[PDB]
């Protein structure tokens, strides 16, 4: 119907803002770490291929979990 | 939450997927680690930064998360100008290490609320000079009670836009210029809304905050999560990709960092929402000066969209995205252009495949619906 068409205005005279390559990124919640199947998951082919696709990307390790979490030079 | 120790190994495995995955690791040190002063003890993160180092890990570093929350989560209260002074230790720990230009992002502040600026504000005052990016979070709702109608409504997108604006304020009034990054957002806070979060209906929020953030002045926008327990995924249990994580490929594929502006004529226009960008030239499809649309309909009627003069009689590729059946909006399958999108295997991405219009058409746009369109030849001087 005639009510359903709708007219666009664009601005085009000038880049607005300029994004990073990288301006959609994804994060790992640093939670993941404490799951015994940490090393299990991020070693999938299947993940590493999906992952490959958003390259370019930040990814980002890190969450509430963050402030809670200790590097053991010495232990695994 | 109770303290956790991870290894070396673990370092290892989260460097590797970054990096055999093509992407930059940003690394979050323990900003809860305290001397009686109550300064940050550096001194674990000294361990981190040598093995890292010894590795030839090239990683970037981030200091605490939601620091306006540690009082609730860990009954130590750091205001923002000690928050600041620590950002300035970590800097120098970085300067005398193999990570001398490596970057360093904060404070990964929550959305604003009544006084979550004056954290923000002491902390960019105290620490500011030392970061490379201003960090802060976005969730539209609580996954526990979140609805179908809070993922399809106008007015929960709406409110982003203040959030961007208040962050803005802030970060104009003590460090202007400074990159402003979404260091962690999605739909819902608390793992994400079931059967929501998962779904095509998450491709409204997910379409809508990249769109604003780039029109707004957001450089980077982290989506919580690639992966993981939370029902946000991009990827799944399985390692299945959601259709947010095909709505992101798409994006990428057909979306420049030159951001223009779109809008709808009319008094109210809250259901129609519309984003303009350069083309990603990099696709051998299109060329310098080409023009990426990309359009929401939240309207419960097709919308039909028409392109200003001069580009009124030019060549245009849809990318249209809608759900694979039964479930419709809760569909965790989706369509582009009537093709099921699915892996070819394990190693493979399917090509994204355009459905070209009859010029002069105007642009078709389903009720709840979201869609990309080229607009070939559009010849625009600001694209190069
Ligand atoms: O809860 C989560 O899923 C994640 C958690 O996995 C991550 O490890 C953790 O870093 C995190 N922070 C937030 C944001 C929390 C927050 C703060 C302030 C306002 C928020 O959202 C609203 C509050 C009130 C009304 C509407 C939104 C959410 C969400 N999350
Ligand atoms: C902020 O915290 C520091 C360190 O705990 C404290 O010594 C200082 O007085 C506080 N400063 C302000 C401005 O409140
Ligand atoms: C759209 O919304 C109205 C309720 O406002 C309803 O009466 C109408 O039938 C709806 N149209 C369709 C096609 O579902």
């Amino acid at each position: 119907a005639a009510q359903d068409v709708v007219d666009l205005d664009f601005f085009t005279q000038e880049p607005l803002h300029l994004v990073s390559p990288s301006f959609l990124s994804v994060t790992i919640d640093a939670n993941l770490a404490t799951d015994p199947r940490f090393l299990i998951l991020l070693g999938s082919p299947k993940l590493r291929t999906l992952a490959r696709g958003l390259s370019p990307a930040y990814l980002r390790f890190g969450g509430t979990k963050t402030d809670f979490l200790i590097f053991d030079p010495k232990k695994e | 939450f109770k303290n956790s120790t991870y290894s070396r190994s673990s370092v290892d495995v989260l460097y590797t997927f970054a990096n055999c995955s093509g992407l930059d690791l940003i690394f979050g040190l323990n900003a809860l680690l305290r001397t009686a002063d109550l300064q940050w003890n550096s001194s674990n993160a000294q361990l981190l930064l040598d093995y890292c180092s010894s590795k030839g890990y090239n990683i970037s570093w981030e200091l605490g998360n939601e620091p306006n929350s540690f009082l609730k989560k860990a009954d130590i209260f750091i205001n923002g100008s000690q928050l600041g002074e620590d950002f300035i230790q970590l800097h120098k720990l970085l300067r005398k290490s193999t990570f001398k230009n490596a970057k360093l992002y904060g404070p990964d502040v929550g959305q604003p609320r009544r006084k979550t600026a004056k954290m923000l504000k002491s902390f960019l005052k105290a620490g500011g000079e030392v970061i490379d990016s201003v960090t802060w979070h976005h969730y539209y709702l609580n996954g526990r009670t979140a609805t179908r109608e809070d993922f399809l409504n106008p007015d929960v997108l709406d409110i982003f836009i203040s959030s961007v604006q208040k962050v803005f304020q802030v970060v104009e009034s003590t460090r202007p210029g400074k990159k402003v990054w979404l260091g962690e957002t999605s739909s819902a806070y608390g793992g994400g809304a079931p059967l929501l979060s998962d779904t095509f209906a998450a491709g409204f929020m997910w379409l809508d905050k990249l769109g604003l953030s780039a029109r707004m002045g957001i450089e980077v926008v982290m989506r919580q999560v690639f992966f993981g327990a939370g029902n946000y995924h991009l990827v799944d249990e399985n390692f299945d990709p959601l259709p947010d994580y095909w709505l992101s490929l798409l994006f990428k594929k057909l979306v420049g960092t030159k951001v223009l502006m779109a809008s709808v004529q009319g008094s109210k226009r809250r259901k129609l929402r519309v984003y303009l960008h350069c083309t990603n030239t990099d696709n051998p499809r299109y060329k310098e000066g080409d023009l990426t649309l990309y359009a929401i309909n939240l309207h419960n009627v097709t919308k039909y969209l028409r392109l200003p003069y001069p580009f009124s009689n030019k060549q245009v590729d849809k990318y249209l995205l809608r759900p694979l059946g039964p479930h419709g909006l809760l569909s965790k399958s989706v369509q582009l252009n009537g093709l099921t999108l699915k892996m070819v295997d394990d190693q493979t991405l399917p090509p994204l495949m355009e459905k070209p219009l009859r010029p002069g058409s105007s642009l078709g746009l389903p009720a709840f619906s979201y869609s990309f369109f080229v607009i070939r030849n559009a010849k625009v001087a600001a694209c190069i």
